[PDB]
């Protein structure tokens, strides 16, 4: 998320995440991320 | 905690050329844009020039077009500013600031600064 | 072009006061202004990037606000190390990164 | 163990009694089901 | 995008019998494959 | 049988969804299972006759 530059949409970049504990409160409590709407899972439940 | 060390300052006669180097060590340098700015001894801050993360987009101030040239060496993590055809009104204190983003002309501004180096153009 | 004006130049207050400084623009810049603090003895530091976004690592005492043509910074506590010169910079108009005049701050 | 407890294994919630199992899972087989398609055997993430 | 490798070793044309191959390794590769070739030792 | 829901386990629906649409999923599962049980009872009544 703090990456200085992103790739173009046609050549979209993919990163794999595994073997770690994931805390989504870092993403949730920041104001700038206005568009945060999720499919198939309620965001509040991500923490568990 | 980032470091910005500047060198090359001194005193020269008008019409001569001098060379400035600014080295950074506290952050990743290959993806940040940098700028040179000016502070008069009795006036406020003024922007001078700027270079992107890579030497593609380059900008100079209007009053200094065609006289000063900026360079950047990513391998040793530094940038440089060659001053040519100096006049009596370029005896100010020059700061080497780093941009938040990667381009040159963006709403993003300078994040971290470094102590300025003093130059004098007189006899 | 663009012209930035500092309505106050020198302001006096105490350690337990609240101070405000305003910066006005010639035309609208769409909240694209930054506030810089410059100590006379060391390298200047940024206080606010964007209209009202607080930079990390600085005390929350400083508060920026305003949009359009005028902008404002406020200090609520005035800690005794808040003596410096404050600048407002625009990054939206064709003149690249033009700075306004200084704003001296003294405590008395 | 050996009493009616509310359990939560890797986000899988339920209520039941956890007992020792003689089933010989494949070294890779993680969960377990039955003829009726009910999770009746499980492997603890902390201790295999 | 996952390369699944299943393996089975047996002590012995193809002999007649039934033997399920256990899932050995998963590879998070995510590439395209259209051809292949085995590797021998002379 | 998931009966049109995203999953056939009630605990998964609870731990994966908020009430506003977990209610819809649970309603779908409930009506499907109720239909199955009703069919079973009807066939049982006919065979009992």
């Amino acid at each position: 998320f703090n990456a200085t530059r992103f790739a173009s949409v046609y050549a979209w970049n993919r990163k794999r995440i595994s073997n770690c504990v994931a805390d989504y409160s870092v993403l949730y409590n920041l104001a700038p991320f206005f568009t945060f709407k999720c499919y198939g899972v309620s965001p509040t439940k991500l923490n568990d | 905690e980032v470091q910005l060390v500047e060198s090359g300052g001194g005193l020269v006669q008008p019409g001569r050329s001098l060379r400035l180097s600014c080295a950074a060590s506290g952050f990743t340098f290959d993806d940040y844009a940098m700028h040179w700015v000016r502070q008069a001894p009795g006036k406020g801050l003024e922007w001078v020039s700027g270079i992107s993360w890579n030497s593609d987009s380059i900008d100079y101030a209007d009053s200094v077009k065609g006289r000063f040239t900026i360079s950047r060496d990513n391998a040793k993590n530094s940038l440089y500013l060659q001053m040519n055809s100096l006049r009596a009104e370029d005896t100010a204190l020059y700061y080497c600031a780093k941009d938040r983003g990667y381009e040159i002309l963006t709403p993003a501004s300078f994040d971290y600064w470094g102590q300025g180096t003093l130059v004098t153009v007189s006899s | 072009d663009i012209q930035m004006t500092q309505s106050p130049s020198s302001l006096s207050a105490s350690v337990g006061d609240r101070v405000t400084i305003t910066c006005r623009a010639s035309q609208s810049i769409s909240s694209y202004l930054n506030w810089f603090q410059h100590k006379p003895g060391k390298a200047p530091k940024l206080l606010i990037y964007g209209a009202s976004s607080l930079q990390s690592g600085v005390p929350s005492r400083f508060s920026g606000s305003g949009s359009g043509t005028d902008f404002t910074l406020t200090i609520s506590s005035l800690q005794p190390e808040d003596f410096a010169t404050y600048y407002c910079q625009q990054s939206y108009s064709t003149p690249p990164y033009t700075f306004g005049q200084g704003t001296k701050l003294e405590i008395k | 163990k050996n009493k009616c407890v509310n359990f939560n294994f890797n986000g899988l919630k339920g209520t039941g009694v956890l007992t020792e199992s003689n089933k010989k899972f494949l070294p890779f087989q993680q969960f377990g089901r039955d003829i009726a398609d009910t999770t009746d055997a499980v492997r603890d993430p902390q201790t295999l | 995008g996952y390369f699944k490798i299943y393996s089975k070793h047996t002590p012995i044309d193809l002999p007649q019998g039934f033997s399920a191959l256990e899932p050995l390794v998963d590879l998070p590769i995510g590439i395209n494959i259209t051809r292949f070739q085995t590797l021998l030792a002379l | 049988s998931k009966f049109g829901a995203i999953s056939s386990v009630l605990n998964d629906i609870f731990s994966r969804l908020d009430p506003p649409e977990a209610e819809v999923q649970i309603d779908r599962l409930i009506t499907g299972r109720l239909q199955s049980l009703q069919t079973y009872v009807t066939q049982q009544l006919i065979r009992a006759a």
